[PDB]
């Protein structure tokens, strides 16, 4: 008076065809899933160097901000003391090479730029990832579970280790 | 391209912009610099060249001063090329050790100040402080002391016999070779040759070996010393200098609560980043648990439908109230996805009180991890880390909130007020059975809990488990008999540093009995204890100090506590608590800091001389391939990083020059790079790095294989293995030590014919020493193999020495896996132990006692082994990740066995694997 229908095959010959072919599918079905972990760990350390390179970025075009509020303050005198005495040529160069070192700022900003649209491109890669595991574990889980089911079923019935290893393997 | 455009920054706000080689010194960049600068503008209010300092944004995000202006360029690796030109200003040494812990441990500084965590920053406070105190301490101590902490003593675990000696000084061509007996104590042999012509005294000496950093001196005799007996046993002759004591001083010379009885319960707001089929819906299962026992029922959500940022605002409550929370209580959380009427999407834990005692109030952000799927599936993941995913910005998260359970804040009463609830036969027979090998037992040893202190003192750990820590009342009663229990031998706390005993004060504990450890043995334990570091909730801990204490008193821990720890840093979990822990050492280690930084450097171009290899394999002939790497190889900042550094599998060995052409790449699936060396100073180093597959089974294989050896030695009997150096280094990369005049079994039998090859490596008498080399060897790595497991064995990774001995490579399986490896004797290796004989029983029976002999030894310190592999499960290797691999090891030594019973089940599979020699062979 008790109850367990989970086995849909009733002779030892089609349960262990059936156990080979659920071991088959599971074993397939791991290493698609060890593939897509390989890829989820290489793509988060990838998102981290990124997101450090950003960072490094940053600290570039802060060290070049500072660099403009030298000059701006530091100038001052200069421009001044030779507007009198007419060098007109030496103010010139000194606005020149500041309007060089604005240009060059900007080709900074623009690099930082194409990384922060990688890394928003890769942010979602990483997703999708983990999207495509979320939907693998269930058939995985489903699959050992099914298979280890299978297993106890033939040992339970007595088959020998022989016939359930070649099943297997 | 070579050279590179380089953007300068003067510190009058002119900007300079010109091509300078990556292979130039920065000195010399400084140069070229000041010659353009010369006709830009407001020249003339610089000072001079040596006024200033190159600063640079590095690989790792953080501003460096560069100091050393003999650096060439492309080793600075500055993000950018851009160097801006600073006053040489302020603690200049602060700074440059700041900058160097970084780029040495591959994570930079300014990523802990980043976290804003009172946790990490009263870590740094308190552990660089103890750190450098060690440190200037360390100084101040005389250059015997400073010896020892740098080159602590190589010994080994008994005749009286004599033999010559090499002896020369420093600085000098001429040397005297002269006798000696092997039980002489290294002053005596001083004095001896001290005696040069017929000024100075031999106490103010000591003796290194020449060509490495080992050293003879203290009370002990010759034959101890590893290089001596290395000597004696091979016949070699021993090659020493006397360094004098002011030469060790220049190297030396380098600067409340248990009355809230509300229930316990929490807020479950919102999810984020969620990543799940839309069909499906969501579900969060939450659980408490101690260790790993569930303090209640594990209670869970209701059934909400799929998206990125699902909303629960549920109260989820607890069968078990505030009072009753252990002080090292840790909330449990799961997110499930379910079809609405099973797959685990992430996992996350919470310890209840903070680093403090402080119950924790208010809202958590808890950044969740991705679940794994595996065997035993358990609904929640309490073993994992309590440390958020560093991935904040991507990785899937859950908001919660604590609510507030009193107007003030509430703390985990503090020991002294513990201690107060604390002072508050058929049993004896009862209990004795139980401890001398289930709930009925629980309830009786928990009666009989102050009987176990008094005549089981070794069962401690059993009692910590029967302890009900759901009721604070048995926490504190248990704690009170913790506190005055007698202190227990290593081994009982191996076992206490385990995940099952998670309350501080059981931590403490076992700290407290592993401070006897000598530094020999806990080198035997140190990558154990690194693991273990995994499930520690919070990072000031008791065992972080001690291994910090060892590190920092013992160069040859520190520097194998660095690699440790280094290798795991792109390990997420570990990250931050591994990098601190690194950052303190440096602190307290600022002359090996130097030395490491060398190591890292070499480490760092032969990656990626790996990887060009490995592109231009594909491409081209191995020849070809060879030469373009030697042409790598030439390169001036290439060559200089290879050359002379103290190597990493042996901080003793020095690796002086590269032999280039000596130097290729292994025919091997990751086309491992082979680099040889040689010191004029000396002893012909050989080393394989190898990248893209791990090496943590093989290093765990080799150091079980040494303690077995040590663990023989320790009876008088030395098999003559041959523990190879191997280390991880980082992520899948690592380093393994050639032993030189080896070749695998299967390419001296395609070139009977393994006994032949002993005969052309040993003609005449020395045959007969290498038989005996070859039988010891066999019997200690047929144990050695049987008892961990290890299958695959084949010609190719069997290897011999043409001394003789015979030892294993390349350990990817063992503990079955890849069922019971059987006890293997191959009949290829009869035939030699037998002297080329069919029938040889005098030498066969020999054989036969080292393999019995060498198994009981085994058996009496099977404990060990199981202790020391219950805490490497922590290290998440495959092979070793549960309780049936841990049973392998039980039944692979028979200690559910009495000695008689084992031996003679030996014997059966001994003779089995005789029997089986034929079979395989024909
Ligand atoms: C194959 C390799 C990368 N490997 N992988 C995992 N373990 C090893 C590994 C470990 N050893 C070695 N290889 C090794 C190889 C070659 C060798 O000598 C040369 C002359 C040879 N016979 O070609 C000496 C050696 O020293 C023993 C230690």
């Amino acid at each position: 008076y008790q109850q367990d229908q989970v086995v849909k095959e009733d002779n030892i010959e089609a349960v262990g065809k059936k156990l080979h072919e659920y071991n088959t599918q599971f074993q397939e079905k791991s290493r698609e899933y060890d593939r897509l972990y390989e890829d989820y760990t290489r793509t988060s350390q990838e998102i981290q160097m990124k997101r450090t390179a950003i960072e490094a970025f940053n600290e570039t075009i802060k060290i070049f901000e500072e660099q403009c509020q030298t000059q701006e303050r530091y100038s001052k005198e200069y421009i001044e003391k030779f507007k009198r005495e007419g060098n007109e040529t030496e103010i010139q160069r000194i606005m020149h090479n500041y309007e060089k070192l604005k240009s060059r700022i900007s080709e900074i900003v623009d690099s930082r730029r194409r990384l922060e649209e990688d890394l928003k491109k890769q942010a979602a890669e990483y997703r999708e990832i983990d999207k495509r595991m979320n939907s693998i574990k269930p058939d995985l889980i489903q699959l050992r579970k099914t298979r280890d089911q299978y297993l106890m079923w033939l040992t339970q019935k007595g088959v020998r280790q022989k016939k359930l290893n070649e099943w297997l393997g | 391209n070579q050279s590179v455009v380089v953007d300068f920054l003067l510190p009058t706000g002119v900007y300079l912009n010109f091509p300078v080689s990556r292979n130039a010194n920065l000195s010399t960049i400084k140069q070229l610099l000041w010659h353009r600068a010369q006709y830009e503008p407001l020249f003339h209010m610089l000072s001079g060249p040596e006024a200033y300092v190159f600063t640079c944004i590095n690989q790792t995000a953080e501003q460096q001063e560069l100091e050393d202006e003999q650096r060439r360029l492309c080793d600075v690796q500055p993000f950018l090329p851009v160097l801006r030109l600073v006053a040489r200003e302020g603690d200049r040494v602060k700074k440059l050790i700041n900058s160097q812990i970084s780029l040495l441990i591959g994570k930079g500084l300014h990523e802990f100040d980043s976290l804003c965590d009172p946790e990490v920053n009263d870590f740094r406070a308190k552990m660089c402080q103890f750190c450098e105190e060690a440190a200037a301490r360390r100084q101040q101590l005389g250059w015997e002391a400073w010896l020892q902490y740098s080159f602590p003593l190589q010994l080994e675990p008994l005749p009286n016999r004599a033999l010559l000696v090499n002896v020369k000084f420093e600085g000098s061509e001429e040397s005297f070779t002269f006798q000696v007996s092997t039980k002489d104590v290294p002053l005596a042999l001083m004095a001896c040759a001290l005696r040069k012509k017929a000024v100075e005294q031999p106490e103010d000496y000591t003796l290194q070996v020449n060509g490495r950093h080992e050293y003879l001196y203290g009370s002990y005799p010759l034959c101890q010393f590893q290089y001596i007996c290395s000597c004696l046993h091979s016949g070699l002759t021993p090659h020493l200098t006397m360094v004098h004591s002011s030469s060790i001083l220049a190297m030396r010379d380098e600067q409340s609560l248990w009355s809230l009885e509300q229930p316990f319960r929490i807020e479950l707001i919102q999810g984020s980043k969620v990543n799940a089929d839309e069909r499906m819906k969501l579900v969060v299962q939450a659980g408490l648990f101690h260790g790993n026992e569930m303090l209640c029922k594990t209670v869970s959500s209701s059934e909400v439908s799929v998206c990125s940022e699902p909303v629960w605002k549920q109260r989820l409550e607890f069968d078990i109230n505030i009072c009753d929370l252990p002080r090292m209580a840790r909330l449990c959380f799961a997110l499930y996805a379910v079809i609405e009427k099973d797959c685990p999407i992430a996992w996350a834990n919470l310890m209840l009180f903070d680093y403090k005692d402080q119950l924790k109030t208010g809202e958590r952000c808890l950044y969740m991890w991705p679940s794994v799927p595996d065997e035993k599936g358990e609904l929640l993941n309490p073993t994992g880390t309590v440390r958020s995913n560093p991935n904040t910005d991507s990785a899937a998260a859950l908001l919660i909130c604590l609510p507030e359970v009193a107007p003030h804040p509430v703390y985990y009463p503090a020991l002294e007020k513990i201690l107060e609830l604390g002072r508050h036969e058929e049993e004896q027979l009862q209990l004795r059975e139980i401890l001398e090998r289930y709930e009925h037992e629980k309830d009786l040893v928990w009666k009989l809990r102050h009987e176990v202190q008094e005549h089981f003192p070794e069962a401690l750990a059993r009692l910590l488990l029967v302890t009900k820590w759901n009721k604070h009342e048995d926490v504190a009663q248990m704690l009170y008999l913790l506190c005055s229990w007698p202190e227990l031998p290593v081994l009982s706390a191996l076992e206490l540093l385990d995940f099952s005993f998670p309350d501080c004060h059981v931590g403490s504990f076992a700290i407290k009995s592993l401070r006897k450890l000598t530094d020999d043995e806990l080198f035997q334990y140190l990558l154990q204890l690194v693991q273990v570091l995994k499930y520690e909730s919070y990072l000031d801990c008791e065992l972080t100090k001690f291994l910090l204490d060892r590190a920092l008193a013992n160069r040859k821990i520190g520097h194998f506590l660095f690699w440790h720890l280094r290798s795991e840093m792109h390990v997420p979990s570990v990250a931050l608590r591994f990098g601190l822990i690194l950052e303190a050492y440096c602190r307290g280690s600022t002359h090996h800091m130097k030395v490491l930084m060398k190591q890292g450097e070499a480490l760092s171009k032969l990656k990626a001389l790996n990887d060009f290899v490995k592109l231009s394999s594909q491409k081209t002939p191995k020849p070809q391939t060879k030469e373009l790497m030697h042409l790598c190889m030439r390169q001036e900042a290439y060559l200089e990083a290879l050359s002379h550094l103290q190597s990493p599998l042996d901080p003793s060995t020095l690796l002086a020059e590269v032999c280039v052409e000596q130097c290729t790449f292994m025919d091997s699936k990751m086309k491992p790079l082979w680099i040889m060396y040689s010191n004029e100073e000396a002893g012909s180093v050989g080393i394989i790095f190898k990248n893209g597959d791990d090496l943590r089974q093989d290093m765990l294989t080799l150091q079980m294989i040494q303690l077995m050896d040590v663990l023989w030695k320790q009876e008088g009997l030395d098999l003559r293995m041959t523990p190879y150096g191997c280390l991880p280094t980082g992520d899948r990369t690592g380093l393994i030590e050639v032993v030189l005049r080896s070749d695998t079994i299967a390419n001296i039998q395609l070139n009977d014919a393994l006994l032949n090859w002993l005969k052309s490596k040993n003609p005449g008498e020395a045959l007969d020493r290498a038989i005996e080399e070859f039988t010891l060897s066999c019997a200690g790595y047929c144990v050695a193999t049987y008892v961990l497991g290890i299958g695959d064995r084949h010609s190719d990774n069997i290897m011999i020495r043409e001394s003789g001995q015979l030892f294993h490579i390349d350990f990817g399986h063992f503990l079955g896996n890849f069922e019971r490896v059987p006890f293997i004797l191959t009949y290829d290796f009869v035939h030699v132990i037998q002297q080329g004989k069919t029938n040889n029983s005098e030498k066969f029976e020999r054989f036969r006692g080292y393999c019995e002999r060498a198994y009981t030894i085994l058996r009496r310190h099977g404990l060990l082994f199981l202790h020391l592999f219950a805490l490497m499960r922590a290290a998440g290797l495959p092979e070793l990740s549960c309780s049936k691999d841990i049973q392998y090891l039980k039944d692979s030594l028979a200690l559910g066995k009495t000695e008689e019973e084992a031996l003679k089940h030996f014997r059966v599979k001994f003779n089995e694997a005789l029997r089986e020699s034929w079979k395989t062979k024909v």
